[PDB]
C-alpha cells in the first residue's frame, strides 16, 4: 500500500524516523560452489523441458527464458558493483556503442559466470550484422554428450536478456565449430536487427 | 514542493511520489492533479533524446536541469536498463538544483542503489509497480536526510 | 522638435512602405494599374518594395523601439520576400543591413541565419519596446499588452525557423535549439480572442510534429482541450474536432 496505480500518495516530508524491517547489502562476497551442484539443476531444468515441450523450436525458445531472466537482473547488478552505496562512488561511462559494450560482456561478463574471461570476439569480416562470440570450452553444456545445442540456449538468453534490456534489440544463435584440439568450440553469433542500425550512423 | 517517478521501459510508471514542505501542506496547488503527470510524459522525450548523446546539449548518468517550464525545473537520471528516474521541482520563486546538484546525484545513486535492491527478487518481474512498504521508509529518510 | 518631426517621419515611413510591401501579389504578373502607388513591375516590386522598406527601416533606426522594431523585422521580411523571389538581390539585400546591422546586429551572409540573427534582434527590439506603456497607439491604447503581438512576432519566427530544419543527416539548425526558442512564451496566456489560442496551439503541434517529439504534441493538444472547455460562449460542430479528437 504504497504506489497504487489508483493515485500518487501526497505525502509531506520531514516526518519522524520509522521502524527498520529489512536492511541487505550488495557488494560480492565471493562464495564458492560445486561444479557438480551446478550441472545437476542444470540437468533438472532440462529434465522438466524435455517433458513439457512438443517440438524442438519452442522448446530452444523457452528455455532462452530462463537466460533472459538473469541477464536482465545481471545488467543492473555489474556496471553498478564494477563501478565502485554509501561508499559513494563516480558512477560508470553507460556504455552507447556496439563495440563498447561488447567489449563489456566479453571482458566482464564472462569473468563473472566463468572465472576466465572469453578468449576471442569476432566480426563477421565478409558482411555486417553478425559479431561472433567464441570461447573454448562451454562449462555448463560440458557434461551434455552427443552433437545437437539445443542444451547450449540458456546461457545464450543470459546474453539477449542483457542487450534487450539495453536497448540493443538483437537476436543470438548459437552453433558448434570444433577448430583444431578444443572439439567443443561453440560460437554464438549475436545478431542485431534492422532497426538499431540506422541510429548508431546517427 | 517536490515530484518524484520512476519511469519504466514502456513509459510506465513504477514508483510513484510527491514530497513537500509543511508550510503549504497540500503540496503543488492545482498542478499535482491536471499538469503534473503531462509535464513528466512531455519531457520524458528530451531525456530519451539525450541517451543517445555523447555530450549534453564523461559520465553520462546524472543529467543536469533539462527541462523549465513555468519556472519549475526537472533533473533525469538514465540507468543502465534504462528506467529514468526523472524528478519535477517546484518552489515560490525560481528554483535552483544547482545548489543541490553535488549533493542530489547522491540521492539518484542511493535511490538506484534500491532500485537494484528491488530488482534482485526474482518474483518481481518487469512492468509492475513497487507495492513495498519498506520502499517507502527507504526513499522518504533519504529524501528527508538529504532533499 | 526635432524629436518631433522625426516622430512624425517614424509615422509616415513604416505605413508608406508597408502597402507598397503589401502590393506583391503571384509576384506581380501582368497587372498594369493606373501607376499611383502601383507599379506593376515585372520582377521588381519586392526590389522597390525593398528599396522603400530600406529607406524607411534606415529613417527609423535614425530616429531611434515598438515602430523600431516593427521597422527592423520589415527591412528582414522584404530582405527574406526579395530572396525568395529568385533575382539578383543579394549583394545590395546583404549590403542593405546599413542601418539594420547599426541598431541591430546581422553580421552573416547565409540562407536567413542573418535573418536569424535580425530576428532575434527583432525580437529583442520588441522586448525592449515591451518595457514602456502597453499599448501606444488610440485604438490601441487600453488594450491588452505587448504581450498580444510581441506572440504574433515569435510564432511567424518559429514557422519560418523550423522549415530550415528538413529531415535527412545534415541538420540546418540543430533539433534542440528550436525547442528551445519556443519555450521563451510562458506568458500567462490568461485572456485572449480564443481563435489566436486554437491556431498557436495547432501549429506550436504541428512544429512538434515536424521536429518528431511525440508526446509534446499530447502536451500541446491538452493545453488545447482545456482551452476549448473553459470558453464561456457557445460553439457548433466541425469536423476539424473530430479529426483532432482521433489524433489525440
Amino acid at each position: 500500500t504504497v504506489g497504487p496505480k489508483q493515485a500518487i500518495t501526497s505525502e509531506a516530508s520531514t516526518t519522524y524516523i520509522p521502524s527498520r524491517i529489512y536492511s541487505e547489502s550488495l557488494l560480492f562476497k565471493r562464495q564458492e560452489a560445486s561444479l557438480s551442484a551446478m550441472a545437476f539443476l542444470f540437468q533438472e531444468m532440462i529434465s522438466q523441458l524435455h517433458r513439457t515441450c512438443k517440438t524442438a523450436g519452442d522448446f530452444e525458445t523457452k528455455l532462452s527464458d530462463y537466460g533472459h531472466n538473469i541477464g536482465i537482473r545481471l545488467l543492473e547488478l555489474l556496471n553498478f558493483r564494477a563501478s565502485s552505496s554509501n561508499y559513494i562512488t563516480k558512477m560508470r561511462r553507460r556504455d552507447l556503442k556496439i563495440l563498447d559494450i561488447l567489449q563489456f560482456i566479453h571482458g566482464t561478463l564472462w569473468s563473472y559466470l566463468f572465472n576466465h574471461v572469453s578468449d576471442d570476439l569476432v566480426k563477421s569480416s565478409e558482411r555486417d550484422n553478425e559479431y561472433m562470440i567464441v570461447d573454448n570450452f562451454p562449462t555448463l553444456t560440458q557434461f551434455i554428450p552427443g552433437e545437437n545445442v539445443s542444451c547450449e540456449y540458456f546461457v545464450c538468453g543470459i546474453i539477449k536478456g542483457f542487450l534487450f534490456n539495453a536497448g540493443f534489440p538483437c537476436g543470438v544463435t548459437a552453433h558448434r565449430m570444433p577448430q583444431g584440439g578444443h572439439s567443443q568450440r561453440t560460437v554464438y553469433l549475436i545478431q542485431f536487427d534492422r532497426q538499431v542500425l540506422d541510429r548508431e550512423g546517427l | 514542493p517536490q515530484y518524484f517517478a520512476i519511469i519504466g521501459k514502456k513509459d510506465n510508471p513504477v514508483y510513484e511520489i510527491e514530497f513537500t514542505n509543511a508550510e503549504n501542506p497540500q503540496g503543488f496547488p492545482q498542478d499535482l492533479k491536471e499538469l503534473n503527470p503531462f509535464i513528466l510524459h512531455a519531457s520524458l522525450d528530451i531525456v530519451e533524446d539525450l541517451q543517445w548523446q555523447i555530450n549534453p546539449t564523461t559520465d553520462n548518468c546524472y543529467l543536469g536541469k533539462v527541462d523549465h517550464f513555468y519556472g519549475l525545473a526537472i533533473t533525469a537520471y538514465i540507468s543502465y536498463s534504462g528506467m529514468k528516474f526523472v524528478m519535477i521541482h517546484g518552489n515560490s520563486a525560481n528554483s535552483s538544483v544547482v545548489i543541490d546538484d553535488n549533493n542530489m546525484r547522491s540521492f539518484y545513486q542511493e535511490v538506484h542503489e534500491l532500485y537494484v535492491k528491488t530488482l534482485m527478487n526474482p518474483f518481481y518481474k518487469i512492468t509492475d509497480p513497487i507495492r513495498s512498504p519498506a520502499f517507502d521508509s527507504r526513499v522518504r529518510t533519504l529524501a528527508r536526510k538529504h532533499l | 522638435n526635432r524629436s518631433q518631426q522625426k516622430s512624425l517621419g517614424r509615422q509616415m515611413k513604416i505605413l508608406g512602405n508597408f502597402q507598397l510591401l503589401a502590393g506583391r501579389y503571384v509576384d506581380a504578373l501582368n497587372s498594369f494599374v493606373d501607376a499611383i502607388t502601383t507599379l506593376y513591375k515585372v520582377r521588381d516590386y519586392l526590389w522597390l518594395g525593398s528599396a522603400l522598406d530600406g529607406i524607411s527601416i534606415c529613417f527609423l533606426l535614425l530616429s531611434y523601439n515598438s515602430i523600431s522594431i516593427a521597422a527592423m523585422q520589415s527591412p528582414r521580411n522584404s530582405i527574406m520576400s526579395l530572396s525568395a523571389p529568385a533575382l539578383n538581390i543579394d549583394v545590395e539585400n546583404i549590403n542593405l543591413p546599413l542601418l539594420i546591422k547599426c541598431i541591430s546586429d546581422k553580421v552573416l551572409y547565409y540562407y536567413d541565419l542573418s535573418l536569424m540573427h535580425n530576428s532575434e534582434y527583432a525580437p529583442q527590439v520588441v522586448y525592449c519596446e515591451f518595457l514602456l506603456k502597453t499599448l501606444t497607439f488610440m485604438t490601441s491604447c487600453y488594450k491588452s499588452s505587448e504581450f498580444s503581438k510581441d506572440v504574433l512576432d515569435n510564432i511567424v519566427k518559429n514557422q519560418h525557423r523550423a522549415l530550415s530544419d528538413i529531415p535527412n543527416s545534415p541538420m540546418f539548425p540543430r533539433f534542440e535549439v528550436y525547442f528551445y526558442s519556443n519555450k521563451l512564451f510562458e506568458l500567462q496566456l490568461k485572456e485572449m480572442q480564443v481563435e489566436a489560442q486554437i491556431k498557436i496551439y495547432s501549429t506550436m503541434a504541428e512544429v512538434y510534429r515536424l521536429l518528431g517529439y511525440k508526446r509534446k504534441q499530447l502536451f500541446v493538444l491538452r493545453l488545447l482541450m482545456v482551452a476549448l472547455l473553459a470558453t464561456p460562449n457557445k460553439i457548433a460542430w466541425h469536423p476539424d474536432y473530430r479529426t483532432l479528437i482521433d489524433t489525440i
